[PDB]
């Protein structure tokens, strides 16, 4: 159910993270549980860099990449506050009236060039 | 260099060759190939072409 | 110079190549008479000091024409 | 640049071409390769690599890093 | 062709060529209308659920 | 609790301007307002009890295949874990390629060049405007053409093969029940695909 | 080709004849050579008489680039919103956690493991666990920014939950 | 002097044919898919309807200049023609006509018209004012002389592609040396003063109006050799 | 863990990038132009390191190294043909004498200068993705970065056009001696076949390696090995899921680049027979761009 959970709802231990050689950038984020099966499948499915750079479904690594992509979307949205920022950009007056996030709304200036 | 001399479309090696080679190469394959192949294929189906379905395939989980 | 267009009203360059033809050019915003260029009230110095006989005559003719027209309008007030 | 004469006594490398350079290349490449092979073996005796994919270090194994017992 | 993000940023988003499944033509009658209404409601609810999941799953990772 | 469909309709009404509306120009806003009137009504509750089902015996085999293709499309719309990547690609509209995109932008360039020529020479008349309208209409029609050719020629045999694979594994009666508007969409969400290794 | 050129002339390396006394006050101020001796430092911008005149000219002409940088900054300042940048808030026990953990454990001032009556403070390079300067300002700013982003996400979640509850109340109340 | 004939494997001129698309060379042969060959081989272009369509569309022969002498229609009944621009005036008018469609189109079709204006302001002030616009403002599209007023009618181009005619007294005209206006307007003469005669610059001193004449413009000998203009 | 680094890397990097790019935009010597371009790109590398993302540093380093090396080889062939005269004030019309040099230099300059739709554009965009805004001297830093990023167009265009497609500013001996009818042969070349093959293979391998690095780092599936760094910021969030304000800012930068391209292409610094027709071409290009935008966005 949760975005950070993988297909099998299995949490990976520190020894498993070390053995599977998870990059530190992924390790800092919360998507290790969904990244590890994707890397395991890619190790089991060695493809050229062109295949990764061109295939949109990632070929054989379809379900694992779907879970990892959902987790990545949520992770990079929360690290960015991009949902709140886009909500305030779409309608700055309505967002302030509704009080989506007063902390962000109290210091938000859209800019003159962007429809004032 | 290789200053080729070749009467195109009026020569035996050219358009007449293109018109002549397929009609003669495909003589035996078309006069003894088709009849022999048809006989060999249809001699089996004296009663039918049906595939006796072993391994079921009529069963579903 | 034009697609699906006929140029019947267009003036021919053959016509333009002849000197002395009777074509008149009517252009937008064409002020062809300086009837109002040199009329100014509350002059700091003499109109003769700042303007010559040509400009003064232009202004005087414009004022005379306007005054005569207004006096003509006075007959139905 | 236009070629100019070089003194015969001077051991300089200006416009020097050896007509037998192929055998010299052979006998300067192959023994160098052998020497580097020997040095490579010697240095490969002392070489460290991290564990491969799917391999973890047991913390209680002798391979694991150790701390001084005072 | 493959990374048009420069055009998206510099000239905005253009009108994409029409892509549609034309798969609803299989069924005919009022059933088609009911299924089309159901699918439109599902698409709107799916967009709303995506928005709500983005705004709710913030504290899931702890 | 409350009806989920009505709750989601109310939340859509409350939050539509947050995610479904982006910045638009004046003409963009005009087009958006025009299309809003022409847009389909989002009805929370749809009366599916007014429909009467027809049994499979009425439909022929080809019609059953078409209806189970629609059933698979419905399942893919509702349950996103049902189909594999290749099955989804078979069941999804085919992405348009360089032929279609270059065709569209060549049409746009031709239109822009013609309009530039008309403006620079002030060649604006009834015939010219009719030519522009006919050209843009034909271009729109023949840009709709590649999608139709793609869909039919490529996808339709693949979709029918997929349906025949699914018919022999699930059941024509199962798919006929699925295509029925009274079918529980909540139950359809939790349906497990027997033809998916997961 | 087309002419039998003689060998390269000896004039290609003209012999330099010293016409001036090599002053000891100019020692190594010249690259000495029998062909083309040079001054040790080349001044291609000699149209500036001094280095002070050169500084004046540089600061006079750099004012244009100061103005252009000001224009660019103003354009990007009245048309762009500051971004949500900082350390990854999903990993606060890492780079930020280790800094405060080191400043909290104070393991560098412990007693000697042999009882030598010397601690870490008895060195030219000694620990200072009550310093409060340097990179600590940046660490505090990063921690504050991470907390601010977490608060924004929490406020967004509270807002969406409140909206859902309000919608449920509105639909249920009417009946 | 070429010695490619002495050798067999040496490259021929026929091999240097792919360079014709990149190197200008007199024609040697017509290819199968050349445009001329396509037009002269496909019979649909031999039909009368295509010939009639071509013969009645595109540029008309009436607009083609038929002589090296032209007498533009008189601006006034008594005026006589002196000078007229030829192509620079047309290009200037077509460029300033962009403000009549693109500028309103920018307002009605750009998502951020304020952004468009904020980028256009420095473009105008730093690059385009001294390039086209200020030269257009000082550009003399047409010059005639009204003798009864002893004045000159100068027709110029205005903001949205407009045309407007102003009258200037002949006695108030003065010659402005380029060196006199060299340093104070160097940018304009650097990027936007090539199509006008920088050695033939005049000024109405009453209003400080600058008269620039196109280098490709046509002058009438009769009008120029007039006692009013000396 | 250094406050001195946090303060000195972005400021010095941005100042260096601005200075190098600006001076390279004014250099008449080819080698000096490329040296100041190298100075600018080293400043940009310092800035990229100050952003906290090491992958961007690696990508920028690889792209700059490959394309700067290729451009150096091309300008070296040009200098050898010009007989050790490096200034392009004595060049022009070298496209015919150096065709391969012209085309390869075009490719390597459009990649090196970070023109849009190129790998240099990608690395500069990544640099602006991770630039931190918490610096006290951010105004100066950001202004210098913008002015140094827009400076690639100027020096790339000046070098290419002046070397190859300007007027014949060179000396008559350079042109006439290489154009004698006797020299016409299948072996004719003002460069070396080995030089041409080396530059071609260098460009091909550079493209392959840069694409491999982009797939290893910039893909959705991050497949790069550990960089042994525990300082992880959120700069990848704006690369993956950016907001609208950042997109509009990078749009501002892109339109600045577009205006500079318009300036360099259409500005007439000298009298020409095509001066009027150049202005006509600019006008019709503006109108065509407007109508193309109208049709491609609304009509169809
Ligand atoms: C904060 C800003 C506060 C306001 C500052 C003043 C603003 C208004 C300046 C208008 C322009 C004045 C001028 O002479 O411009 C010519 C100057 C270049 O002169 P030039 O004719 O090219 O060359 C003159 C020769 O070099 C020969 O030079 P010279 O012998 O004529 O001596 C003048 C020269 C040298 O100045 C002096 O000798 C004066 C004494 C300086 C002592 C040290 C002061 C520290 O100074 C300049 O040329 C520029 C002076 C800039 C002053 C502001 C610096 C900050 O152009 C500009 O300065 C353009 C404007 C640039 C922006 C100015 C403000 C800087 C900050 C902008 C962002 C905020
Ligand atoms: C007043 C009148 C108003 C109305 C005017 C209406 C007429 C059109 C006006 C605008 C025409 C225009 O812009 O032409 C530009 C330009 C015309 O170039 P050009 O200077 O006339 O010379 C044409 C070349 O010689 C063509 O090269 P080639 O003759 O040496 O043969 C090579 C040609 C054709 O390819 C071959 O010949 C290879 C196959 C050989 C064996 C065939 C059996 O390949 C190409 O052209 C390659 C480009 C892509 C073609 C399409 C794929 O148009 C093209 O190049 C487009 C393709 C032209 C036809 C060739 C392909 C047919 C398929
Ligand atoms: C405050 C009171 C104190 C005086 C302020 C004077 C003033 O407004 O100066 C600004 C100044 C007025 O021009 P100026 O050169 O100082 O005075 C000579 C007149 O403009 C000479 O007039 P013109 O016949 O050259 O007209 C040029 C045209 C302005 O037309 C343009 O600048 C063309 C822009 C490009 C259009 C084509 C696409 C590329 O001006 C107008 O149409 C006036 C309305 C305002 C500008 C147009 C609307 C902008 C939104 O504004 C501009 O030049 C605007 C340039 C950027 C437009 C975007
Ligand atoms: C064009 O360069 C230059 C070179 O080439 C690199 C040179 O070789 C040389 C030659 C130098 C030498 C021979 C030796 C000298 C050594 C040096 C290192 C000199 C280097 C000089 C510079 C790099 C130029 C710096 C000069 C100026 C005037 C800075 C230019 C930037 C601006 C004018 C932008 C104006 C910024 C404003 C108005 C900020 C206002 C504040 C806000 C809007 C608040 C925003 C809120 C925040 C939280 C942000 C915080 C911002 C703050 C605190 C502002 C602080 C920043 C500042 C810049 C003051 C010179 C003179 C030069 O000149
Ligand atoms: C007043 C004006 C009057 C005239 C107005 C204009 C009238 C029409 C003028 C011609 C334009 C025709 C447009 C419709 C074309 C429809 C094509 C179609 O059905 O595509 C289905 C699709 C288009 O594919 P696609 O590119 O959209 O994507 C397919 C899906 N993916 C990406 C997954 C692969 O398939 C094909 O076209 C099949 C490909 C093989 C076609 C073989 C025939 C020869 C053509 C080869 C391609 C083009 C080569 C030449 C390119 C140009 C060179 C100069
Ligand atoms: C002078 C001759 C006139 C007549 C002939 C004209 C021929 C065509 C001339 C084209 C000139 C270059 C314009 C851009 C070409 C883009 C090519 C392409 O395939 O783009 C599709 C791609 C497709 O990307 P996309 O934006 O549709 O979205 C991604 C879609 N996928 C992932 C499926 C590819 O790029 C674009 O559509 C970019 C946006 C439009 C860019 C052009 C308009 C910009 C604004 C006008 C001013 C410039
Ligand atoms: C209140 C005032 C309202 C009116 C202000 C009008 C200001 C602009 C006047 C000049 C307009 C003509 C130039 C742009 C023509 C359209 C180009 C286009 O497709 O833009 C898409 C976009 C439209 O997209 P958009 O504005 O809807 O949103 C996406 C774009 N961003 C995110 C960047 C805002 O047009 C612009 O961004 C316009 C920028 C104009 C900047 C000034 C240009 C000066 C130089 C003129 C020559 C330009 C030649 C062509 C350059 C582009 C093509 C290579
Ligand atoms: C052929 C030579 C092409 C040389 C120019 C390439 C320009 C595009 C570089 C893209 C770099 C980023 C990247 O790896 O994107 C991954 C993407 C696909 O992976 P993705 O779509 O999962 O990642 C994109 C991630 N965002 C949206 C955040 C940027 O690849 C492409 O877009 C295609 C790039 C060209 C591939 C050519 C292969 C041969
Ligand atoms: C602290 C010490 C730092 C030493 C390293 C930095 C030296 C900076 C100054 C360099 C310098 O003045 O170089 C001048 C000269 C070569 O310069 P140049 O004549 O331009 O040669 C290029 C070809 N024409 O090169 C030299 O004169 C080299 C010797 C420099 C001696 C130290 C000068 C320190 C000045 C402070």
């Amino acid at each position: 159910g949760a975005w950070n959970e993988n297909q099998q709802h299995y949490k990976y231990s520190k020894e498993e993270i070390e053995a599977y050689q998870v990059p530190m950038r992924i390790k800092a984020g919360p998507c290790v549980d969904t990244y590890i099966p994707l890397k395991k499948c890619f190790q089991e499915n060695p493809t050229s860099f062109a295949a990764k750079m061109l295939d949109g479904r990632k070929g054989k690594c379809a379900k694992e990449f779907k879970y990892y992509n959902t987790c990545l979307n949520h992770w990079q949205t929360y690290e960015n506050n991009s949902h709140v920022t886009n909500a305030y950009w779409a309608d700055t007056s309505k967002a302030n009236a509704d009080g989506i996030s007063n902390t962000y709304g109290g210091s938000f200036r859209k800019g003159l060039a962007w429809l004032n | 260099m290789r200053r080729i001399f070749w009467n195109f479309k009026t020569a035996f090696v050219g358009l007449p060759m293109f018109s002549l080679a397929p009609k003669n190469i495909l003589v035996y394959p078309i006069v003894v190939g088709v009849p022999l192949y048809t006989f060999i294929v249809l001699q089996n189906s004296v009663r039918g072409f049906a595939y006796f379905d072993e391994y079921d395939s009529d069963v579903k989980e | 110079s034009g697609l699906l267009r006929n140029f019947e009203k267009l003036v021919c360059q053959s016509q333009l190549s002849k000197a002395g033809h009777k074509l008149l050019l009517r252009s937008p915003n064409s002020t062809l008479h300086p009837t109002a260029f040199y009329y100014k009230r509350n002059s700091s110095q003499r109109l003769a000091n700042e303007m010559d006989v040509f400009q003064l005559g232009l202004a005087a003719a414009a004022l005379t024409r306007q005054a005569n027209n207004y006096a003509q309008l006075l007959d139905q007030v | 640049f236009q070629k100019y004469p070089i003194p015969r006594y001077l051991h300089v490398g200006q416009w020097i071409v050896n007509k037998n350079w192929k055998w010299n290349t052979f006998h300067m490449f192959f023994p160098t390769a052998i020497l580097c092979f020997m040095v490579w073996r010697n240095s490969m005796i002392s070489t460290a690599k991290p564990p491969n994919y799917g391999e973890y270090v047991d913390p209680q194994s002798p391979v694991a890093p150790k701390a001084i017992k005072y | 062709y493959l990374e048009p993000s420069y055009f998206h940023e510099t000239f905005g988003h253009m009108s994409q060529p029409p892509k549609y499944d034309l798969i609803d033509s299989n069924i005919n009658g009022v059933e088609k209308k009911l299924n089309k209404q159901i699918l439109h409601r599902e698409h709107n609810e799916h967009k709303l659920d995506g928005f709500v999941s983005m705004f709710k799953g913030s504290d899931v990772a702890k | 609790n409350v009806d989920q469909h009505e709750l989601k309709a109310e939340m859509i009404k409350e939050l539509s301007h947050y995610y479904d509306h982006h910045d638009l120009s004046l003409f963009g806003k005009v087009q958006h307002f025009v299309e809003h009137l022409l847009e389909e009504k989002h009805h929370a509750k749809i009366n599916t009890s007014n429909f009467d089902q027809k049994k499979l015996e009425n439909f022929s085999e080809s019609k059953q295949i078409s209806r189970t293709v629609f059933a698979l499309k419905k399942i893919k719309t509702f349950n996103h874990d049902f189909f594999t990547s290749e099955e989804e690609m078979i069941l999804e509209p085919l992405p348009l390629g360089i032929l279609t995109y270059g065709l569209k932008y060549a049409f746009a360039g031709v239109d822009a060049a013609l309009l530039t020529y008309f403006w620079r020479n002030w060649n604006f008349n009834v015939r010219t405007i009719g030519l522009l309208g006919g050209l843009v209409g034909i271009q729109m029609a023949t840009l709709h053409i590649p999608n139709l050719v793609n869909e039919v020629v490529i996808q339709t045999p693949r979709r029918r093969a997929l349906a025949k694979k699914y018919i022999s594994a699930y059941g024509p009666q199962f798919f006929h029940d699925i295509v029925n508007p009274k079918y529980d969409i909540e139950h359809l969400r939790h349906l497990q695909n027997k033809l998916n290794p997961y | 080709h087309g002419w039998d050129r003689p060998d390269v002339p000896l004039s290609f390396n003209p012999l330099y004849v010293h016409k001036r006394e090599l002053s000891i006050f100019d020692t190594n101020m010249w690259m000495y050579d029998q062909v083309y001796p040079e001054y040790v430092i080349s001044y291609n911008e000699i149209h500036l008489v001094d280095q002070w005149k050169g500084l004046k000219e540089s600061f006079s002409q750099s004012a244009y680039w100061w103005a252009m940088m000001a224009m660019v900054f103003g354009f990007y300042f009245i048309n762009t919103t500051p971004r949500q940048l900082g350390i990854d808030t999903n990993d606060l026990k890492g780079f930020l956690g280790e800094y405060y953990g080191q400043y909290k454990k104070r393991s560098g001032i412990r007693s000697n493991f042999l009882g030598l009556d010397v601690t870490g403070e008895n060195s030219i390079i000694q620990p200072n666990y009550d310093r409060k300067n340097g990179i600590r300002d940046v660490i505090d700013s990063l921690n504050a920014d991470a907390g601010k982003r977490k608060l924004i996400n929490l406020e967004a979640k509270n807002f969406i939950e409140r909206v859902e509850k309000e919608c449920e109340q509105r639909i249920l109340k009417k009946g | 002097g070429d010695i490619r004939h002495k050798f067999s494997n040496e490259i021929t001129d026929d091999d240097y044919d792919y360079q014709r698309a990149m190197h200008v060379k007199p024609p040697k042969e017509e290819s199968l898919f050349q445009l001329t060959n396509i037009l002269s081989s496909v019979p649909v272009f031999k039909t009368r309807f295509f010939l009639d369509f071509i013969a009645r569309n595109l540029d008309t022969n009436s607009a083609v200049s038929t002589s090296d002498f032209v007498a533009p229609p008189r601006v006034h009944e008594n005026s006589f023609f002196v000078y007229h621009s030829r192509e620079l005036g047309n290009v200037i008018r077509k460029y300033r006509s962009l403000e009549s469609i693109v500028l309103p189109g920018a307002l009605l079709t750009f998502t951020y018209p304020l952004f468009a204006a904020f980028v256009a302001i420095p473009s105008y002030y730093f690059m385009f004012n001294a390039k086209i616009y200020e030269m257009s403002r000082r550009f003399v599209v047409r010059m005639d002389v009204l003798p009864h007023l002893e004045m000159i009618s100068v027709q110029r181009i205005g903001a949205f592609g407009i045309l407007y005619t102003k009258l200037h007294r002949i006695q108030d005209l003065e010659y402005v040396p380029f060196d006199q206006v060299k340093e104070q307007e160097n940018y304009l003469w650097a990027i936007g003063g090539h199509g006008v005669d920088n050695q033939l610059i005049f000024k109405d001193r009453s209003t400080g109006e600058f008269f620039y004449f196109e280098r490709q413009g046509v002058w009438d000998a009769k009008g120029l050799n007039h006692p009013l203009l000396n | 863990l250094s406050k001195y680094a946090y303060f000195i890397l972005p400021l010095i990097g941005s100042v260096t990038a601005f200075y190098g790019g600006l001076v390279s935009a004014f250099q008449s010597d080819t080698k000096k132009t490329l040296a100041y371009s190298t100075i600018s790109h080293c400043g940009f590398l310092m800035v990229s390191y100050s952003t906290g993302v090491l992958e961007f540093v690696i990508l920028y380093l690889y792209v700059h190294g490959f394309f700067k090396a290729a451009t150096f080889l091309c300008v070296g062939n040009v200098n050898r043909f010009n007989r050790n005269i490096q200034d392009f004030k004595r060049m022009g019309g070298f496209y015919k004498y150096l065709p391969f040099e012209c085309l390869a230099s075009f490719v390597c300059m459009i990649n090196l200068s970070g023109l849009p739709l190129t790998l240099g554009f990608y690395i500069k965009h990544l640099l602006f993705i991770g630039l931190v805004e918490s610096y006290t001297l951010y105004p100066l830093i950001f202004s210098s970065l913008i002015l140094g990023a827009i400076a690639g167009v100027f020096y790339s265009y000046r070098l290419f056009y002046s070397i190859f497609f300007d007027t014949k500013k060179g000396k008559k001996a350079i042109y006439l001696q290489a154009s004698r009818i006797i020299l016409n042969s299948k072996f004719y070349s003002n460069t070396s076949l080995a030089s041409n093959l080396s530059i071609t293979f260098l460009v091909l391998i550079s493209y392959t390696v840069i694409l491999y690095l982009y797939c290893t780092t910039l893909n959705n599936y991050y497949s790069l090995s550990d960089l042994k760094s525990i300082y992880i910021n959120n700069a990848y969030s704006y690369f993956y899921k950016p907001d609208y304000n950042f997109l509009n800012a990078v749009s501002i930068l892109n339109w600045f680049v577009i205006i500079l391209l318009i300036s360099v292409i259409y500005l007439n610094w000298r009298w020409s027979y095509y001066y009027t027709k150049s202005i006509d071409s600019l006008s019709k290009f503006i109108l065509f761009s407007f109508f193309f935008f109208i049709f491609s966005k609304y009509i169809l």
